[PDB]
RNA sequence: GCGGAGAGGUA
């Protein structure tokens, strides 16, 4: 803020946004996601001191989708004091709050374009990439065990055009990094089939062709209408008795 | 756009039998049984309608004379 | 507020006068402009479509 | 028996800062032409800017190197900023290549002969590490206006290669124009004006092609008006 | 508990139903519409549309059949857009507003497609909405049938409600920026550029002010040749030579034949402007109230940004 | 009763259906089974049925109706000013085999 | 690179000295600078002649009263402000008005010379009374560009001139009134393009769209000198 | 995966 009430330290220090060192020292590693500090003596503990080290946290999901994501602000070879702050939690600067941006406003009415309470804005705003946030949406795929039988998470699925398996890969997860769209497969899942009762000559076409009497409808989970993004990052977890898919 | 339908309530001054009336007559230009007695200015056939009431060419009583006819 | 803006070299009454960017013309009666601390809010219209 | 403007020196005071006068200028378009100028100037003037961006190890604008402090997405901040020109061709592939400690500047770049980089000095990593090296290349196009990523994605065609990472494209070299209208004595005339133009680029287009093109722009349309078909 | 209650039934699912064909956004400015219009986001007005898309689309043979017609509206092509603006052209929308207090919280407007996803909504109705663009946002609903069609642009439109039921008096006024530019255009000064020039009509006013050779407001003679119906239903010209402002002059162009000039000679404020609707009303009827008032708005809101007020500490 | 879904690359989807007129159809099954018209689709899509006047199919339900007696006697109305009241107009297909 | 340019150059022209101009597709922005650079050089900057002073034979200032015209004296000098006048060789010429009689004196009484042609013969000038009816008055129109005011002339007026000497108003441009509205249009996948309404009112002599063509034609002739790529 | 609670927010 250019105009601000002198609070903004304290509240980003004590919110734990910031990365604030505990033992005091000076930078010998900086990385965009860890910084370490080698201790001074006078802080060093005598039995088993070692350095401290601080890894940080990037693009991860917020209770209301935001990101936070975490800057370094020292370099290599300076030193810090207990209590400073090393990197820049989500909307702080260099210890200070920084909850929006500071622009030049000019008070007047605009051939009624901000009439009301409305707002108007120079296209420089958006060219200077100022007000972009980013957002993240998290998504979830649960793979159960029914009693018909369990379902699976395959990239084998009933009448699919290849298009789709296209951006999954071997295991039926999309690859970090893939550009996604309302309605593409975010996932891959199959919904088991019992009580087929195949006829005879269908059984023998089954086998040459390999068609699947368990698969024939699809469970899986596909990206909501009308959000699209970026897939930065996938978790797997699986129980006791479950193996290990290629994510894993 | 036909901004306002003042004439066509000053037609009929009960301002709503006119949006029977026009209805009926715009049911019998969208289901191709009749012919538009303007020409059309690239507008749908509500707007005909009330563009032709507010000419005086069709009321409630030209319908059923054309209808019985 | 006056000092700190002397000090820049800066009209002492916070009001500049402004050239209308569409027609060139001037504004009669300067206008108020200057750096204002803004926030953009989770109400996204995109959301809300 | 009338005047008409005619280009006058154009002083230069650094590489991004340029003052461009027009001499002889009848009362009262003094006003019109500065004016018009800086419409067109500020809307129209082309200039190439990186596109998108292919860095080796990042699969996309999210994820961090090692050894580097900045995240990917500072890196491609840092790019949008990049000042450069394009002499023959629409789309170059810059190399950036660099390793060991240091700041990774613009300058870094493969020199290739058709692209100019005008501010070598511009910053785009810092390194941490010894054996930490990055490898990048950037694609630069040539364009008019402000295109974003998010516009042109519905004709990606063929955005597949998760590595691309797109940037916005900020078409536009010119930050700031301002003139000045002020009398312009003439030693065989009262009240004639001379204009000023005072314009900060970010030092790819050259003063004099910029209001070149925009005077033409703006002659083509007068040109459309001048015949009137009434058929 | 089902039956009785707010929550439960007659009130939740037999009066407070929640049809198709509608939509809801955020409301935003437009100053440039006409009275009886507003601004509405392509791709609602294509999904809210779709059916009537995909019969235009079958009626002009572009589909085969409608799945053709489903997939040619998901790909989203040049056609489908001109479909939808030919579609679009008289058919007219229901705009709504949270609190539909009053009966005016519903009215009809022709739609203007736009790019963007916040409707827009036309400033002199917001009184009636009790609309403010902070946020608010608005419903938009779809008339099918023929009768519905007629219904909403002859009885809810925008411009055949401009007087409130509760009592007669206009809801349009103009509101606040509107105001604020004919009332600096209309205050006169002691004195000025080209104080007390002679002008042969509001045309050389404008002339003169746009031209930068006189002041906005400027003490001035000028001739000017106001009508009067006072015969039955004839206007005739009095023509003679007035004391006003420059500004009153460039008011005076809008205003239709029937006004005494009298009406813009004053201060102009908002009890003023309301007063010179209500006679614009009185005296010639609706569709010049209509197109008096857009052009009201119109000339406020520019005047009002060429004006450049602002607010400074020692204001 | 066969629901005709048109994927839309002249490609249909048929669909068995609740309302379906059979027990069981000879050559449909419930996960339902492609179909194309086009001879050139046909061989670029083998996993389409190729649908002629001579395919299994139609010659299928042909059978199945013209040997059932589903389709062989209705009533129906005419309003028609140009015509007397109560007039009487038969439909007759005889067949001849 | 490659521009946009204008098609559709539709003009309705009701009241043929009121035309409204309207040009759909462009490229974003340039609605208001094109538009805003016609409008000034029209209104401000147009080559044309009209009346500059007058000397009439029986009043000194521009208050005092003649017996037999109702009228007041600046009433005729704001009917003497309207005459459009087009000279041809001559760059500053003096015509008479002498009139007798009852009734209007209009822009057709005044003598009929050479090189300057009234293109709107039916102006009313002056009205005069029964049985005295007597005006005669010497006008003197010169050329000149855009609209010049009595006063910025008063200001400069140390040269002092013998009394009658009255000053008016000088209406050279043709155009009475122009104003423009840019608003949206779209070509079918580009929305962010605009349409340029002008309308404009000119004073008889020259048709409005003339009047921009020479509009278009002097900024263009300014402008020539940089303008290369071609 | 139609629902209903609780919490918060918008006008
Ligand atoms: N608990 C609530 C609080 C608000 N509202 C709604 O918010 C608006 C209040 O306007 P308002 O008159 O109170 C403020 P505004 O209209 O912007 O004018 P001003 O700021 O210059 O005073 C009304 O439309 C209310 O229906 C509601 O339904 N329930
Ligand atoms: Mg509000």
């Amino acid at each position: 803020p250019l105009v601000g009430t002198g609070m903004e330290r304290a509240v980003a220090v004590d919110s734990g946004v910031t990365a604030v060192a505990k033992r005091g020292g000076v930078v010998q590693y900086v990385d965009a996601s860890r910084i370490v500090i080698k201790v001074n003596e006078d802080e060093m503990y005598p039995g088993e001191a070692g350095i401290d080290i601080y890894n940080l946290t990037k693009y991860t999901r917020s209770n209301q989708n935001t990101c936070i994501n975490q800057m370094p602000c020292v370099s290599l070879g300076e030193p810090v004091e207990r209590g400073d702050v090393l990197a820049d939690g989500p909307s702080t600067d260099l210890g200070e709050l920084a909850l929006g941006q500071n622009m030049r406003v000019a008070f007047m009415p605009w051939n009624g374009y901000n009439f009301e309470d409305s707002i108007l804005v120079s296209e420089r705003v958006v060219q200077e990439d100022r007000f972009t946030t980013i957002h993240i949406q998290e998504l979830a795929c649960v793979s159960r065990d029914t009693k018909l039988g369990p379902e699976e998470i395959t990239a084998d699925i009933p009448n699919v055009g290849e298009a789709a398996l296209s951006k999954l890969d071997e295991s039926g997860i999309v690859y970090i990094g893939a550009e996604v769209t309302g309605g593409d497969i975010l996932v891959g899942k199959v919904t088991p089939k019992g009580e087929t009762q195949l006829t005879p000559e269908e059984k023998l076409l089954r086998a040459i062709f390999g068609e699947k009497a368990s698969d024939v409808k699809d469970s899986s989970l596909r990206v909501p209408n009308g959000v699209s993004g970026t897939v930065i990052d996938v978790q797997v977890f699986t129980r006791d008795g479950v193996e290990k898919d290629k994510r894993a | 756009a036909r901004v306002t339908v003042q004439d066509a309530v000053e037609k009929i001054g009960n301002r709503f039998d006119l949006v029977l009336v026009a209805a009926r007559r715009a049911r019998q230009m969208q289901v191709g049984g009749k012919d538009p007695l303007v020409p059309e200015e690239n507008d749908k056939t509500t707007v005909i309608a009330l563009r032709e009431i507010e000419e005086g060419l069709i009321n409630n009583q030209i319908l059923d004379v054309r209808e019985r006819q | 507020i006056k000092e700190l803006l002397k000090l820049g070299d800066l009209p002492t009454s916070g009001q500049i006068r402004l050239y209308d960017g569409r027609t060139g013309e001037q504004f009669e009666r300067p206008v108020t402009v200057g750096y204002m601390y803004m926030l953009k809010l989770n109400h996204l219209v995109d959301d809300k479509m | 028996e009338f005047l008409k403007p005619r280009l006058v020196d154009i002083e230069q005071v650094s590489s991004t800062h340029a003052k461009v006068t027009l001499e002889p200028l009848e009362r009262g378009f003094g006003h019109t032409l500065g004016n018009a100028l800086r419409r067109i100037l500020l809307s129209s003037m082309p200039g190439c800017a990186v596109t998108e961006v292919e860095i080796d190890g990042v699969l996309h604008e999210y994820s961090t190197k090692e050894g580097v402090q900045e995240d990917i997405l500072e890196i491609l901040l840092n790019l949008k900023g990049l000042a450069v020109r394009v002499q023959g061709k629409d789309e170059v592939i810059l190399t950036l290549n660099k390793s060991g400690i240091g700041p990774v500047t613009a300058a870094d770049i493969t020199h290739d002969g058709d692209v100019e980089i005008v501010k070598p000095q511009h910053v785009i990593c810092h390194l941490t590490d010894e054996n930490a090296s990055i490898s990048m290349r950037i694609k630069v196009q040539r364009g008019r206006g402000y295109v974003p990523a998010s516009t042109r994605i519905h004709s990606e065609e063929d955005e597949r290669p998760i590595g691309r990472l797109l940037v916005d494209a900020c078409y536009s070299p010119v930050e700031r124009i301002a003139y000045n209208v002020e009398a312009a004595r003439v030693e065989q005339r009262t009240d004639l004006d001379k204009l000023v133009i005072e314009m900060e680029t970010n030092g790819t287009i050259d003063p004099e092609e910029a209001i070149r093109r925009a005077a033409t722009i703006l002659a083509e349309q007068l040109e459309a008006f001048v015949d009137l078909r009434d058929v | 508990d089902m039956i009785k209650g707010k929550q439960g039934r007659f009130r939740q699912n037999l009066l407070g139903k929640r049809v198709d064909y509608s939509g809801r956004s955020v409301i935003t400015v437009g100053p440039y519409l006409r009275l009886h219009q507003c601004g509405l986001p392509k791709k609602m007005a294509l999904e809210l549309f779709k059916p009537f898309i995909y019969g235009k689309l079958e009626l002009r043979g572009l589909a085969t059949t409608i799945k053709a017609a489903k997939k040619m509206v998901e790909r989203e092509e040049a056609v489908v857009w001109d479909i939808l603006d030919e579609v679009i052209r008289e058919h007219p929308v229901l705009l709504n507003r949270a609190p539909t207090l009053h009966r005016l919280g519903i009215q009809a407007f022709e739609p203007v497609l736009i790019e963007g996803k916040a409707i827009q909504l036309h400033p002199l109705v917001c009184a009636a909405y009790n609309a403010d663009f902070d946020g608010d946002q608005m419903a938009v609903h779809v008339p099918l049938t023929l009768e519905a069609q007629l219904e909403a642009r002859a009885l809810m439109m925008s411009t055949n409600n401009i007087l409130s039921p509760a009592n007669g008096e206009p809801i349009i006024v103009p509101s606040q920026d509107v105001v604020l530019g004919l009332y600096y255009m209309t205050r006169d000064c002691v004195n000025a550029k080209g104080e007390g020039m002679v002008l042969t009509g509001p045309k050389e006013a404008e002339r003169l002010y746009r031209s930068g050779l006189a002041s906005l407001h400027a003490r001035v003679k000028v001739r000017i040749t106001e009508y009067e119906k006072d015969a039955n239903g004839e206007l005739v010209a009095k023509t003679s030579l007035k004391d006003t402002t420059v500004g009153r002059a460039i008011l005076w162009m809008i205003v239709p034949k029937g006004l005494p000039y009298s009406i813009v000679n004053q201060a102009l404020g908002k009890k003023a402007i309301s007063k010179m609707l209500n006679t614009c009303y009185r005296i010639l009827g609706l569709k010049p109230t209509v197109i008096f008032a857009d052009q009201i708005m119109y000339t406020g809101f520019a005047y009002a940004a060429r004006s450049g007020a602002s607010v400074g500490i020692d204001d | 009763g066969i629901n005709q879904d048109d994927r839309g690359d002249n490609m249909i989807v048929l669909t068995p259906s609740d309302h379906m007129l059979v027990p069981d159809f000879p050559g449909l099954s419930e996960d339902g089974i492609t179909i194309t018209f086009d001879r050139e689709v046909a061989l670029a899509r083998e996993d389409a049925q190729f649908i002629t006047w001579e395919h299994p199919l139609i010659r299928n339900g042909l059978d199945l109706i013209l040997s059932g007696d589903t389709g062989s006697s209705t009533i129906s109305l005419l309003k028609n000013k140009a015509l007397p009241v109560g007039t009487l107009l038969v439909e007759l297909i005889y067949v001849v085999e």
